[PDB]
């Protein structure tokens, strides 16, 4: 990842600082506290997980293939109306040279 | 109320990724954000027709998920394509640089 | 300062505007105002046009135009130093006199 | 040239089934339901002028 | 020109710039007429044209 | 089967969609706890305790309004609190489902012409008390004008060739102004000589002709070949 | 391919890292060096601004 | 770069010369270093890696 | 003012009670809500040196193009309006009667030069701060926002010592030192 | 205790919805490809042929000296049944008194008429509208700009006065 330096970081404007949340060293109440459930609930956790996942990853499977898709329809469509222009631009001289 | 859309706030999310369930189904691309005034139903087959659509007494269940779980079929599928994302996800990350470092390390 | 009165042509609303700056519409028998705006300019004289829904206010130079619930509507580069408004109704003109020797026929519903 | 025709004739009515919906025969079985989803906004009718 | 004072110069620029124009341009678009309207642009040529 | 859906509301008012893994057209049920034509049901406890409230799976191979609403009609008429006019009752099938999607505080006037379709539809209507079965010929509506009044839409599953008129005296006496006209064409029911296309143009003529702008038109085509919806509204001075 | 032999436009296999040379793995070739580069050359302007 | 020279005098012979990694990165060998024998120093287009391999095109 | 129906609309078409020709289509509003300015009579009071500007470079254009009278007080016109503020660039002489305006004098007022300087959030902000006095050019403070802020004088715009504004910033990035009082 | 940066409230015309710039405060359609159509082919359409003429197709006619049902069955091979709608024979009509002979050969028992339901008459609106509606009608015209507009509409045969005979194109079954 991009590694600003602690120099240039310190001394950014108010709306460029940049929001790097330390991690946590002491087991704090909240998390020693928090209840997770088991067994029935866990395998549904996972469940869910994969889920979510294979949702994801088809999603921009599809959607990176629907961007090869389309800049290939982008260059064959680009020489088709660079095609068409020169006609219109031969055309157009062949109008006003008769005329 | 947040109270009942915590209980049925997972079959929510199987709703909104029916896409990905079976491999061979492929719905028609809606978004389908959670609707705000919905109801959760059950359907009765009747007592005139059986043994073509009959869930039996002793696999009727109470959510989408506890169905989609004990499917044995489904869950093959969904760990062996959970593991091929997971290592096309990891290929070249971090275990695979400090592996790299070691292998120029070694000698 | 001194308070210059008006009445709206049903009795129902009254206008009054200070020397200083201070001009309010009103219904004077509820006691309902609908405008109370301090202009801190020297103000002169106002009157109703058609309606307590818009009045006229001859302030310092110019003369001003302002809806029922008194934000500005108009400043006319007309009507250089008004001392006397009056509208006529069924004509639809507010007439615009003063220190200047000219006398303006305004039509306020053109413009 | 009678098998190249046979796979392009397969080929156009695989593909006239996603330009249309082609009638393919009415309810087969038990109603099981739409199978692919039920969109609440699209409208696929054809306005007059 | 290096002698003409106000008007005559602004007319006279235009009036070159208009003749040159004209060859290239598009005739709907050189010469636009000053918006004006009907009532008073009808008298005004009415009284021109008498 | 025994399975569970999630039932959320159409863009048309008075119908649902009941969502699984395949999703459902569905309308509330009037008369709770049987079914009429052996669809099947889906029951919600809505919350004295919670009632359990159901609801009936609407079947578009055996339902031409619900083969139009499903592939997608910009603008039913038939809503919840109207009064419908249903011509051609065949039986009770499509007409409980326009019932309930009516609601109670709305009517139904199936007319059916047949007798013994007319006792199945007399028995439907006593546990659906927002229909009224009118046994008698579309054609003759002054034989039937006594029992009717002013109807917001009426909707056509007649299969006559002499449709649009049947469709246009049903109109004209108990349609009001800018209400709403739904028809079912049925092509080799008019006629089969000439193709679909000609059958169906003919027949939106018909119905300008009669004065019934025509908004829009829906083939629905993989429940019915050759069939058509029409949906127009009763315009009844300057369809212009 | 207008007047070009199939035969002509074949496929040139790629190269792999010596085998002497192996604890430094992978012999990157250009599109390796690209990816590697105008990683860089972001990173760099987003320092700069 | 370490052995494409035996000697400091067969990189002198050869000083100035274009290289290129198998990257295609270009480069120039600029001076022979002195206490390892056949190892000079080479500039190139950007930073070159330890996995790569440079290239001298002769005839 | 009711929504008039087909035959009223189309038989009294020019009434309107708000819009009117001789509003110019509310831009002194316009620009004293975009610029927040106080009394009503400053876009006026701008609008006649803008006509000053405009009248001057009509006059001075209908010279002859060549003589130095022209280009000297057109280049010095120019460079004076240039260094003022209002001009954004001193290039071409079309700026003297399309570039000056009244937002552009508008834009070089007190409160606008700090909302640019990122000083105050907004516009209103600024006109609120150097209401409250804490905005000081040079060493003298600075009290009412119509101050204009030539292109040198913007180097000095900075709040006045013991602000608490100053103090709140100092003490963001805990650079305060109380010896200096902030 | 007054409020800071007080301002004269004026109106705005950017927000203000009492005057009449100001006083402008999803179901998607996406019309099926017609069932009758293969790809570009209209397998639907049948002899009986119905046609829809205009006004210069008309027009080319008389002055081709060709007459109309005729020349339509020599030129399909079929019976054809000719159509003008109103607005065509609206503009026959406004065409003045020049255009008398073809206004009453227009009026022929054997050419039926249709009956338009809009405003204005617009004949190639009328046309291209009525016919991308049902993709039944074969259109008769020699407009250039109609011609083009029916031929980029897919599945609809046109028809035209070319040399001292109809022509047909996008009718793919003419022999
Ligand atoms: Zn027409």
């Amino acid at each position: 990842g991009l590694k600003v330096p602690k120099a240039v970081q310190k001394e950014l404007p108010f709306k460029s600082q940049i929001h790097q949340m330390k991690p946590q060293k002491k087991k704090t109440y909240m998390a020693k506290r928090a209840v997770v459930l088991g067994g029935d609930e866990k395998k549904a956790r996972s469940f869910i997980q994969k889920v979510l996942t294979i949702s994801k990853a088809k999603d921009s499977k599809r959607k990176e293939q629907k961007a090869s898709q389309r800049k290939e329809r982008l260059k064959k469509l680009a020489k088709m109306e660079e095609e068409k222009s020169q006609r219109d631009k031969e055309k157009k001289k062949e109008y006003f040279a008769q005329n | 109320d947040d109270n009942m859309r915590r209980e049925v706030q997972r079959d929510l999310l199987l709703i909104k990724h029916r896409a990905a369930l079976d491999p061979k189904r492929h719905y028609k691309k809606q978004r389908w954000e959670v609707p705000e005034r919905f109801a959760i139903g059950t359907i009765i087959e009747d007592k005139s027709e059986f043994y073509s659509s009959r869930m039996n007494r002793k696999e009727r269940k109470s959510t989408i998920l506890e169905t989609l779980m004990g499917d044995e079929a489904s869950n093959k599928y969904f760990k062996r394509k959970y593991n091929e994302i997971q290592e096309k996800s990891t290929s070249g990350r971090k275990a695979h640089y400090k592996k790299m470092k070691e292998m120029r390390k070694k000698r | 300062g001194p308070y210059h009165i008006k009445y709206a042509k049903n009795g129902t609303h009254l206008l009054i505007t200070g020397r200083k700056g201070h001009v309010a519409s009103m219904d004077w028998r509820k006691g309902q105002l609908r405008a109370e705006l301090f202009l801190n300019e020297t103000c002169h004289s106002a009157t109703y046009l058609q309606n307590e829904q818009y009045f006229a206010v001859a302030q310092k130079k110019y003369t001003f135009i302002y809806d029922h619930e008194g934000t500005e509507l108009h400043r006319l580069k007309q009507h250089i130093e008004a001392r006397h408004l009056d509208f006529l109704p069924y004509h639809y003109l507010l007439v615009t006199a003063g220190e200047t020797g000219w006398l303006k026929y305004h039509d306020v519903s053109t413009g | 040239s009678r098998v190249k025709k046979r796979k392009k004739y397969q080929k156009a009515q695989k593909k006239l089934k996603s330009v249309r919906a082609v009638y393919s025969g009415g309810q087969s079985g038990v109603y099981e339901g739409e199978k692919t989803g039920i969109k609440k906004g699209l409208t696929r009718s054809v306005k007059f002028k | 020109d290096d002698q003409v004072i106000g008007k005559a110069r602004s007319r006279t620029l235009e009036m070159r710039l208009n003749r040159l124009s004209r060859v290239n341009g598009h005739q709907d678009k050189i010469n636009k007429l000053e918006k004006v309207p009907m009532h008073i642009r009808r008298g005004m040529i009415d009284k021109h044209v008498k | 089967g025994g399975a569970k859906v999630v039932i959320e509301p159409h863009r048309h008012a008075g119908v649902y969609i009941a969502r699984g893994k395949e999703d459902l057209l569905v309308t509330k049920n009037m008369a709770p706890g049987e079914s009429v034509y052996g669809e099947k049901r889906i029951s919600v406890e809505e919350p004295v305790p919670p009632t359990k409230v159901e609801y009936r799976v609407w079947n578009p191979f055996r339902s031409k309004l619900a083969a139009g609403i499903m592939g997608g009609l910009d603008e039913l008429f038939i809503a919840p609190g109207k009064k419908v006019l249903y011509l051609g009752a065949a039986s009770g099938t499509s007409v409980s489902h326009v019932s309930d999607v009516v609601g109670p505080e709305g009517v139904v006037y199936a007319v059916e012409f047949s007798h013994r379709p007319g006792r199945e539809l007399i028995s439907m209507a006593k546990k659906r008390p927002n229909i009224i079965p009118i046994i008698e010929d579309a054609r003759h509506p002054q034989k039937y004008r006594m029992l009717i009044g002013m109807v917001d839409c009426v909707f056509a599953d007649v299969a006559q060739p002499d449709q649009a008129r049947i469709i246009a005296l049903n109109s004209h006496m108990f349609l009001k102004d800018q209400g709403g006209v739904v028809i079912s064409i049925k092509a080799n029911c008019i006629d089969s000589t000439v193709d679909a296309e000609t059958v169906f143009a003919r027949e939106v003529q018909k119905l300008r002709e009669e004065r019934i702008k025509p908004l829009e038109q829906l083939t629905l085509e993989p429940y019915e070949r050759d069939h058509c919806i029409v949906v127009g509204r009763y315009m009844r001075s300057g369809l212009k | 391919a207008k007047l070009v032999h199939d035969v002509q436009k074949k496929q040139h296999r790629e190269r792999s890292q010596l085998t002497s040379r192996s604890r430094y793995g992978f012999l990157e070739k250009h599109k390796d060096y690209v990816k590697r580069a105008q990683d860089f050359h972001r990173k760099q302007s987003t320092l700069k601004v | 770069i370490k052995d494409m020279f035996s000697s400091a005098m067969e990189v002198a012979r050869f000083e100035g010369a274009q290289i290129k990694t198998v990257s295609g990165i270009r480069g120039e060998i600029k001076r022979a270093l002195s206490k390892p024998e056949g190892h000079y120093r080479a500039a190139f287009e950007d930073k070159i890696l330890m996995s790569d391999i440079v290239i001298l095109r002769s005839w | 003012v009711r929504k008039l129906k087909h035959h009223e609309q189309k038989l009294l078409k020019k009434v309107d009670f708000l819009e009117w020709k001789q509003d110019q289509g509310h831009r002194d509003t316009q620009v004293m809500r975009t610029y927040h300015i106080q009394n009503r009579e400053d876009y006026h009071k701008y609008n006649r040196i803008c006509g000053d500007i405009r009248r001057l470079a009509n006059k001075l254009s209908l010279l002859p193009p060549t003589d130095p009278f022209r280009r000297k007080h057109e280049q010095l016109l120019l460079d004076k309006l240039y260094a003022m503020g209002v001009l954004t660039t001193k290039s071409k002489i079309s700026d003297l009667e399309n570039k000056v305006t009244v937002s552009a004098i508008c834009r070089r007022r007190l409160p606008v030069i700090m909302h640019r300087l990122k000083m105050a959030e907004t516009i209103q902000d600024a006109v609120k701060f150097i209401e409250q006095g804490h905005v000081r050019v040079g060493p003298n403070l600075i009290n009412d926002p119509a101050y204009l802020v030539t292109r040198n004088m913007e180097d000095y715009v900075t709040w006045v010592d013991n602000s608490k504004i100053k103090k709140t910033l100092l003490r963001y990035r805990n650079q305060i030192d109380d010896f200096d009082f902030s | 205790t007054r409020k800071f940066g007080l301002v004269k409230r004026t109106l705005n015309t950017k927000k203000d919805q009492r005057l009449k710039k100001n006083q402008e405060n999803l179901t998607r359609n996406i019309p099926q490809v017609s069932s009758a159509l293969f790809f570009q082919y209209n397998q639907a359409i049948k002899p009986p042929y119905q046609v829809l003429i205009d006004t210069n197709f008309i027009n080319f006619s008389i002055q081709k000296k060709v007459d109309i049902v005729r020349g339509m069955m020599d030129c399909l091979l079929a019976k054809c049944n000719p159509l003008i709608t109103d607005c065509v024979m609206a503009e026959l009509e406004k065409l003045g008194p020049k255009y008398r002979i073809a206004l009453k050969l227009a009026r022929d028992p054997r050419i039926k008429r249709l009956s338009c339901s809009h405003k204005g008459t617009y004949a190639d609106d009328c046309l291209v509208h009525r016919v991308l509606q049902h993709k039944c009608y074969i259109v008769a015209t020699n407009d250039a700009g109609l011609k083009q507009r029916i031929r980029k509409i897919p599945g609809i045969p046109l028809m035209s006065v070319g040399g001292h005979a109809y022509v047909i194109e996008k009718l793919p079954d003419v022999f």
